[PDB]
């Protein structure tokens, strides 16, 4: 299936969602910005969804 | 160590840790409840009472320097006098115990 | 007019049904007339009952419900608090197996619900009737009364409720074995993984590895370092801008994965751990630790850590006998002892701990008084060494972080001058 | 407090000329740790008190 | 005359404490070591040894 | 015509709901509050405070 090795950079995050969960792209959109904060976080860390 | 007795519903006056303390024990539904109450004025209303976890919960109520309440095991009125009893710590001791409670 | 405000700022008040039960008359005597029959006989004071029982039913069905998101509730509303973090429930089940044995007569039915007993006299139902073919064997389905993870020992049953010519329960191995939950977490052990969650979500990366590390089995000691900057701040790690420097010291290590794990159990999410410039200690593994991938429903990740550099020291004692008798040998294994860190107050030749003459003549001191000490003086070697020139030994001996003393019986050489 | 709430590598940053004063020329020294080790990084300012 | 350089340890140990201790090795109250008599041979291992 | 501009902040509410609790403020539901009667000039501050 492959994966992400290096995810080159500290402090830089991400996540990866499947096909099985068939989560609307709406949350992906609205789930990026951080005016909400519904993701886990740390110092010096921009997060991606995707 | 508080003296207690067999009543669905008492309450206990005493003079401990350099306070005047007033406590009630009533049966309500299933559990214990409780009311304390210091100097006095009112301290707090329907405290439920459980085995180990101790019956002031908040800072502004237990102490800069008083004291608090625990009962050993979960209460029940016909067994006062016999296996579960009601101890009260001064402030060194009880600061002592919710350091060990973690 | 009769209604109080039972619920104010301190709580709730509940009162006593005498009480309610003068307001409720009260209120009918105003309602009807001031000289009313309110007996038990009397309709109207079957109404008055009724109106009291559900007044301070209700009453008290709200006063039990006050303060429930507070951590000491129970029943239920207490295990969705829990759940919000994490908890299961039921867990209610029992042993039922399959492949029982039967030796009985021919052609015979054996009825539902039979007792078995098996040897500390543990009560055993069978579940499905059925019947016994000529040759004589035949299996069973077994389940017990009370709810519980029972093991049942491998020995040939007995019969509690006998059928008629059937005996002889026996064991067999080839019996499906079921491990059953059973209320393992009734209210008072949820308290307590609560309070684990939050001792362990409490620490921040150095806590946590110390703790971690600590926590694997034959460790003697772990430091832990950050270096904060590109540069040299206690060690040389330059390796990469910012790491976090782990040296773990052991006694043998005979777990060499579990430090892995417990590394695993502590990581940081956004930090690296390659620590040092080939200068440092010397890692176990030279790219990865080779870890487990993980015990989560994960995937396999890397993790680095490395291990102090060995040293062993030579100390030389002089010394008078004065007015009693000490045995040389005892002094050698007294200062083993201190070195090993088996004196309390003392943590003794940690990782990054250096040793001086000083420490060992007080560990002397304490170990055995009436003596008189002339001269102690110290030394340090590379692990391996010859022994050292007379001119090598010193008053006290500096040691880097990534470097661990090493004494041993006849490494000591004691004079009685 | 402030120790006890980071974790990262080097968080701790005076801003520039432009900021609050700061409470503590280089550094604040947090002597102690955990692992009792001998780290001393803490920076932090003080607001600039207007009045409207 | 006695001179120590010392560690700041483990403990908040006030300075004046250490100076009790050998006040006691001298006048021979500490349960091992005799004291200060004719022919004592003033040691510094001795001492600072006993001093923990 | 009102037109108002505001942060979100923490807790994000409707634009429906905002539309809706001026509207019935207009009549006056409120303790005190009289309304939008004849003759009366509105303010964009009365109706930040209907929002405050």
């Amino acid at each position: 299936a492959y994966i992400g090795l290096p995810t080159s950079g500290a402090f830089k995050l991400e996540y990866r969602v499947g096909p099985a969960l068939n989560l609307s792209p709406q949350l992906i959109n609205l789930m990026n910005d951080r005016a909400v904060g519904i993701m886990p976080t740390c110092a010096g860390c921009d997060v991606k969804v995707i | 160590k508080i003296p207690l007795t067999a009543v669905p519903n008492q309450a206990i006056s005493f003079n401990a840790g350099s306070s005047y303390w007033k406590i009630r024990l009533y049966q309500n539904m299933d559990m214990m409840n409780a009311d304390i109450s210091r100097d006095g004025v009112i301290v707090c209303h329907g405290v439920r009472c459980f085995g180990g976890i101790p019956l002031l919960q908040y800072s502004h109520q237990y102490r800069p320097d008083y004291g608090n309440f625990v009962f050993d095991r979960d209460a029940d009125w016909t067994l006062f006098g016999d296996g579960i009893n009601l101890f009260y710590l001064d402030g060194a001791e009880f600061a002592e115990y919710q350091a060990l409670a973690t | 007019m009769a209604n109080y405000n039972y619920i104010v700022d301190t709580g709730v008040i509940v009162a006593d049904t005498a009480d309610v039960l003068s307001d409720v008359e009260a209120e009918f005597r105003a309602a009807l007339g001031a000289n009313i029959n309110l007996a038990a006989s009397t309709p109207q004071g079957s109404l008055v009952a009724a109106e009291a029982i559900a007044r301070s039913s209700v009453m008290r069905n709200e006063a039990r419900i006050a303060n429930t998101i507070n951590p000491n509730v129970s029943f239920g509303t207490f295990l969705d608090a829990i759940c919000a973090l994490m908890g299961i429930e039921r867990g209610s089940d029992l042993s039922t197996f399959g492949y029982g044995v039967q030796v009985t007569g021919r052609s015979q039915t054996r009825i539902s619900t039979g007792s078995r007993v098996q040897t500390p006299a543990g009560a055993i139902f069978t579940v499905m009737s059925d019947v016994t073919i000529p040759a004589g064997g035949v299996a069973t389905i077994d389940i017990k009364s009370q709810e519980y993870g029972n093991i049942p020992l491998p020995v040939g049953n007995l019969i509690i409720i006998d059928g008629t010519i059937g005996w002889s329960g026996a064991k067999v191995i080839a019996s499906t074995r079921v491990d059953p939950g059973s209320r393992q977490m009734s209210d008072a052990e949820l308290k307590n993984a609560r309070v684990n969650r939050l001792a362990i979500q409490g620490r921040n990366s150095t806590m946590a590895i110390k703790a971690y590390v600590s926590a694997v089995p034959n460790v003697t000691s772990v430091n832990v370092i950050e270096n904060n900057t590109g540069a040299v701040q206690v060690v040389n790690g330059v390796s990469f801008t910012l790491p976090y420097a782990v040296w773990v010291c052991v006694a043998g290590n005979p777990d060499k994965q579990a430090v892995a794990d417990a590394l695993w159990a502590a990581h940081n999410g956004g930090t690296p751990w390659d620590y040092g410039a080939t200068n440092n200690g010397v890692p176990v593994d030279g790219p990865n630790g080779v870890p487990v991938r993980d015990p989560a429903s994960g995937r396999k990740y890397v993790v680095k850590w490395t291990t102090p550099i060995m040293y062993d020291g030579y100390v030389n004692v002089t010394v008078q006998q004065g007015s009693s008798s000490v045995a040389p040998e005892a002094i050698q294994n007294a200062v083993v002892n201190y070195a090993q860190g088996k004196v309390e107050g003392e943590e003794g030749l940690v990782v990054g701990a250096s040793l001086s003459a000083f420490e060992v003549a007080g560990a002397i001191a304490r170990e055995i008084p009436g003596i008189y000490i002339k001269l102690c003086q110290v030394a340090c070697v590379a692990a391996g060494s010859p022994a050292p020139a007379p001119g090598d030994f010193t008053s006290e001996y500096v040691m880097s972080a990534f470097g661990q003393a090493t004494i041993s019986v006849g490494n000591v050489r004691v004079t009685f001058v």
